[PDB]
């Protein structure tokens, strides 16, 4: 086709969960922010395990509501 | 009197804090993470050098 | 379990299959209203990371608004993973510690773990932290317990139990204090936020002193 | 008891009802015993109320005369009358539990609303029970009360009942064997953390549990990393390269002979 | 026959709740729950042989003191319809007119007393306590009818003590 | 050469007795390892329960 500055510039690669938002705005660096604010410029183990996360406020309380023997919550299920 | 021995004891421009070590500093996610590598790493020195010997 | 493949140095860069490509639909948000106009927050860059807004979801549904809190907003579904060393009380208007000397005599972690946790609030990064933490000891000599209260009015109590230190307990109650602050921001109060202060440098100066030691 | 589809071990209703005869008045018996004794027992009591009410209400009775009345057994009672499609029961439950004091629980009010489905009250009432939960404060609600009460609802759904057709209680198939298919099935990330373990480290396991109980309250990615096992020495024993020692079985010399042989068990639940 | 039987199933219930307010003023933590149990079980052999002395026993049971039906529902049943029958209505008539011309709860309390003398301060403090990951693995394994059956959740990191 | 007991099926009531007796057993053993470790780490003072658990037994039978 032609020359583009889609071509010029690349993009971070960062997995979805990581990635805060999809908004062009957020579409750099995290660290591009504090590139700007001090006006300067500047890997996975090889088991890379994460537990799930959790909604903050559903997470830090969790109500001690149980089923027959499973744990019933509006999100989630569990075995106990 | 003992009161004006003791005057020196209070911060005159901030408050009286108790203790501030290095253990107060907090850390976020990057620097969490980079603890736990070390941390693992650090075993499996020990873990290698033990061999070692 | 459908989607494992082939070993690690026989990873599958290319595959061709013959067959009739089957387009399966996308999932559907859930617990959503039908034909609600959601509100959209335009996140950025701009706005510094450890604001609330950040954590915030970008579409938000009326549905997903808790009216009976005070909530004009949903609540933020991402919190911050940061592990809170010390401690920042602005958002709370008052902490109250009761301790038991009787119980100190008779050498429980428990009493430590309190007692460690008051220093390092009359020791936190609010000004004058003083004013607003106070400590009771033990009228009728019962369990030791903390109470934190908001400036909405609520109030929180971190459970005690054995093999707790300061640094959990710091956590949690930092932790609940940034929920609550997200929902006092929801209701619609300002909040004054933090900024770097008498606390931050000398904080600083102990940060510098780590990394000089590191260093060396 | 067996291992069910999943592995886990699990005992059979009359099993469990039977070790809570025998168990009653033992030294180590307690609250949480006659709860998951009711437990156990409430697949039984929804396939049957009539015969299995008695053992619920004796197991309540000796409940209150060893520990007292508790949230634990309160809660436990009225999910088996909920089970059983005894509204006024749990409503009778719920009622003893505001007069004597025990104030309304989250797990309370779950139960009431798993009986209104259960029996097939109108949603006005579970949604009542809900707003009334909601405003005691034993729940806590994050979205709008209506979201809040339609996911409580849908999981309820999901879950169903043992005399259900669609819901997960509503499965009684269960792959029953006296071992578990793999040994060596993982509960975590790495082989030391597997699901089976030898009674030593249970009991360890179990004082951990008892003592250290405040780090179950705190949680952080400092941990969880911590947790990864990419430098946890993924090596080799003298057991694995020549199996597990030969630990002698439990015989059963003394065991009476076996009568009823050639009846097989049905399933309980 | 059948009256002579209800007869004294009520005075060994009546005897049974003398002693029960006999412990209660001593103040004997073994000699009340002891006569609780006693009383408990004399209700139980209410129930049994019932699948109106028994029913005046039951309002003195449920009246002056708070006694929980939760246990007996048969009985909690019976009791409700003898209320709504017309003669306790009448008997509450005459009672209060009797009461205009002459012009305790201790089941709940004693129950209450046994909670607390049973539970034990770590178990009251762990009470009502939810953690990260759900309900704390204490209360969740404290039944713990067996270690075979108990499941295995400690990380690595924390295994060791 | 003789018949064997099968995994599968139903137990008298002195079968029942004898297998409850040994589930008991272990859990005995299991919940008094558990309690004198428990104790070694001494947390907190439960004489006091220890004695009214033990009360309870020996009123009972």
């Amino acid at each position: 086709l032609s020359v583009r500055t889609e071509d010029f510039f690349s993009k971070e690669a960062i997995s979805h969960a990581r990635r805060v938002s999809w908004a062009p705005h957020t579409t750099e660096k995290k660290q591009g922010a504090f590139a700007k604010l001090a006006r300067s410029n500047f890997s996975f183990a090889q088991e890379p395990y994460f537990e799930e996360e959790i909604e903050a406020h559903r997470k830090h309380h969790r109500p001690d509501v149980y089923i027959y023997k499973y744990n019933v919550s509006p999100t989630h299920f569990s075995l106990r | 009197s003992l009161e004006l021995q003791g005057m020196k004891a209070s911060v005159d421009i901030g408050p009286n804090r108790f203790d501030l070590n290095e253990k107060d500093l907090s850390l976020d996610e990057e620097e969490q993470v980079e603890k736990a590598r070390l941390d693992n790493e650090l075993m499996r020195w020990r873990r290698l050098q033990r061999a070692q010997g | 379990p459908t989607d494992y493949g082939r070993g690690g140095r026989e990873f599958e860069y290319l595959t061709v299959k013959r067959g009739k490509m089957l387009q399966k639909p996308l999932p559907r948000v859930q617990y959503v209203a039908e034909g609600s106009k959601p509100v959209w927050l335009f996140k950025s860059w701009h706005t510094p990371l450890s604001s609330p807004s950040m954590w915030e979801r970008e579409v938000q549904y009326a549905e997903h608004t808790p009216e009976h809190i005070g909530a004009k907003r949903p609540l933020a579904v991402v919190a911050p993973r940061t592990m809170h060393r010390y401690l920042f009380l602005m958002h709370m208007e008052k902490v109250t510690i009761t301790v038991s000397p009787l119980l100190f005599g008779y050498g429980h972690t428990i009493q430590k773990a309190v007692l460690d946790f008051y220093r390092r609030a009359i020791s936190a990064r609010s000004p004058f932290p003083k004013d607003k933490v106070f400590l009771f000891y033990a009228i009728d000599h019962i369990t030791p317990r903390i109470e934190v209260t908001w400036l909405d009015g609520t109030s929180y109590v971190p459970p005690v139990l054995e093999g707790a230190s300061s640094q959990d307990l710091i956590q949690m109650v930092m932790e609940e204090a940034w929920l609550a602050a997200d929902r006092m921001a929801a209701e619609g109060r300002v909040l004054n936020p933090l900024a770097i202060d008498d606390y931050k440098w000398d904080q600083l100066v102990v940060f510098k002193k780590v990394r000089d030691k590191e260093a060396s | 008891g067996f291992y069910n589809a999943g592995d886990n071990f699990e005992l059979t209703p009359q099993a469990a009802y039977r070790i809570y005869k025998q168990n009653c008045d033992e030294t180590f018996w307690t609250r949480l015993h006659n709860e998951k004794t009711i437990i156990h027992l409430l697949p039984l009591v929804e396939q049957d109320p009539g015969t299995n009410m008695v053992l619920v209400d004796d197991i309540f009775r000796h409940h209150l005369k060893r520990f007292g009345a508790d949230h634990y057994i309160y809660n436990a009672v009225m999910q088996a009358a909920a089970f059983a499609k005894d509204f006024p029961r749990c409503e009778q439950l719920l009622a003893e539990m505001r007069g004597l004091g025990l104030e309304p629980n989250a797990q309370s009010y779950v139960n009431m609303m798993l009986g209104a489905r259960l029996t097939g009250k109108p949603r006005d009432q579970a949604e009542a029970f809900f707003r009334e939960g909601i405003k005691t404060g034993a729940i806590s609600a994050v979205m709008r009360l209506d979201t809040e009460f339609q996911m409580w609802m849908n999981q309820l759904e999901r879950l169903g009942s043992f005399k259900a057709k669609v819901g997960y209680l509503s499965v009684n198939e269960e792959g029953a064997s006296p071992m578990p298919r793999d040994m060596w099935a993982l509960w975590g990330w790495h082989r030391t953390e597997a699901k089976f373990i030898s009674r030593k480290q249970m009991i360890s396991e179990q004082v951990q549990n008892r003592v250290r109980s405040g780090k179950e309250l705190v949680g952080t990615v400092y941990q969880k990393a911590r947790r990864q096992p990419w430098a946890k020495y993924n090596g080799m024993f003298p057991y694995d390269y020549n199996g597990p020692a030969r630990r002698p079985a439990a015989s059963f010399v003394d065991a009476p002979t076996p009568t009823h042989n050639a009846e097989v068990c049905g399933t309980a639940y | 026959q059948s009256y002579l039987n209800a007869v004294v199933v009520s005075n060994q219930v009546l005897r049974a709740a003398d002693d029960v307010l006999i412990a209660l003023s001593i103040g004997e933590m073994e000699a009340v729950r002891q006569t609780h149990g006693n009383l408990i079980d004399c209700v139980a052999a209410l129930d049994a042989s019932l699948q109106w002395p028994l029913f005046t026993t039951i309002q003195f049971l449920v009246e002056e003191g708070g006694l929980p039906l939760g246990p007996f529902p048969r009985m909690s049943r019976a009791y409700y319809r003898l209320k709504e029958s017309t003669p306790v209505v009448a008997h509450s008539q005459l009672v209060w007119r009797t009461f205009e011309l002459s012009r305790r709860g201790f089941l709940r309390d004693i129950q209450r007393q046994i909670a607390e003398y049973t539970t034990d301060p770590p178990e009251r403090i762990m009470a009502g306590v939810t953690g990260e990951k759900g309900p704390l693995r204490a209360r969740v394994s404290g039944a713990r009818l067996g270690l075979q059956r108990t499941p295995a959740r400690i990380p690595w990191t924390m295994q060791g003590l | 050469r003789t018949e064997a007991p099968q995994w599968r099926r139903k137990l008298s009531e002195k079968e029942w007795d004898y297998y409850v007796g040994q589930y008991s057993a272990q859990m005995k053993q299991e919940e008094d390892e558990i309690q004198r470790r428990v104790a070694d780490r001494t947390c907190v003072q439960e004489q006091s329960t220890r004695e009214v658990q033990e009360r309870w037994k020996r009123h009972v039978v």
